[PDB]
């Protein structure tokens, strides 16, 4: 048996632009076992019509999953990615830069 | 496609 | 070129909760095309790429006879797995298959795969030869005899050397319009100070395909790599990929970095810099 804690990267499909519609990613990776939970927040508050790829794993057995949702940035709203699992004591949460 | 074959146990 | 065709396959035990829940992906490469989850209201296996969905009735029906097969015997796998390892009925396991084939730019077998793992770990895998394998345990190494009494090799080989390959390079004609044509990224450099004295150049390679990429920073044409932060290439969702590659470098000094990036889709490789 082993654990592996999740990477976790949260990032538009598109660069963002204010006012423009576009989708917010969580894609978690890296991680066993694979049950998962995986949040996406828009202002602290998590968006309800998120969908996630079908879960598939890497090389080395670790599950990867895609986490979606669409939206529309602005220079005001906040979005995150919440995520817990096993390996975790709390969830995870990790802020989007769209920058990065 | 997938492949089709019997079980075989571990 | 080269091309791949995998099947995903994760069974994963809750012992209060039913049966195992059981999830398989097939790709072609990087494009996800098949998708089948013990979850779902009736099961079947499901076309997730346009190219895959002219196939007929039978072929979805087998598809789905294999995958609801599997789904079953995982089951017993993994009882037979809990009772190698002494393992409690209360904990949740998980047990993944991999296999499918390479083939090279004639379309010719380069390589075919038959793996497995047991809660994460390796536990056997069918050699490149096609006819032996490598236990990753001392349990596994148990299966691997009965599966070499059984031939099981010599039958996975008679697939991965034969259907595989074929439908692999079906599925690569059928599907030439996007499995064989490249998308470059589309890329660009991005410029965020850090403090007055130093700014980061994050290079970005966007919406390419497949996900192999190569992106590098260089410093008056050498490169900078034990310096460079390279984020792990991401799926944007749209089938295509995302990476980015960043330095953080002296305020002043910008001009003298490139970002270089290698991608199939590109005839050449591209050699860029911050343009502000």
């Amino acid at each position: 048996m082993i654990q592996r804690t999740p990477k976790i990267q949260v990032y538009s499909r598109h660069p963002a632009e204010n006012g423009k519609s576009n989708f917010l990613n969580c894609y978690v990776s890296g991680f066993h076992p694979s049950d998962i939970e995986v949040d996406l927040l828009k202002n602290g508050e998590r968006i309800e019509k998120v969908e996630h790829s079908d879960l598939s794993f890497s090389k080395d057995w670790s599950f990867y999953l895609l986490y979606y949702t669409e939206f529309t940035p602005t220079e005001k709203d906040e979005y995150a990615c919440r995520v817990n699992h096993v390996t975790l004591s709390q969830p995870k949460i990790v802020k989007w830069d769209r920058d990065m | 496609r997938r492949l089709l074959r019997g079980h075989n146990q571990y | 070129g080269s091309h791949s065709m995998r099947y995903f396959h994760t069974s994963v035990s809750r012992p209060g909760r039913g049966e195992p829940r059981f999830i398989t992906v097939g790709y072609v490469d990087d494009t996800l095309f098949v998708r089948f989850d013990s979850d779902a209201a009736s099961p079947r296996e499901e076309p997730r790429a346009p190219w895959i969905e002219q196939e007929g009735p039978e072929y979805w029906d087998r598809e789905t006879q294999i995958c609801k097969a599997k789904a079953q015997t995982d089951r017993e796998d993994l009882r037979t797995l809990l009772r190698y390892y002494n393992q409690s009925e209360a904990g949740s396991h998980t047990l993944q298959n991999m296999y499918g084939c390479d083939v090279g730019p004639d379309g010719r077998l380069l390589r075919g795969y038959h793996q497995h793992a047991y809660d994460g770990k390796d536990y056997i895998a069918l050699n490149e030869d096609l006819s032996s394998w490598t236990a990753a345990d001392t349990a596994a190494q148990i299966t691997q005899r009965k599966w070499e009494a059984a031939r099981v090799a010599e039958q996975l080989r008679a697939y991965l050397e034969g259907e595989c390959v074929e439908w692999l390079r079906r599925y690569l004609e059928n599907g030439k319009e996007t499995l064989q044509r490249a998308d470059p990224p589309k890329t660009h450099v991005t410029h965020h100070p850090i403090s007055d004295h130093e700014a980061t150049l994050r290079c970005w390679a966007l919406g390419f395909y497949p996900a192999e990429i190569t992106l590098t920073w260089q410093r008056d044409g050498e490169d900078q790599t034990q310096d460079t932060e390279l984020v792990e290439t991401r799926p944007a969702g749209d089938r295509t990929f995302q990476k980015w590659a960043a330095v953080v470098v002296p305020s002043g000094e910008e001009q003298r970095y490139t970002c270089h990036v290698q991608h199939e889709g590109l005839p050449k490789p591209l050699t860029l810099r911050w343009e502000p």
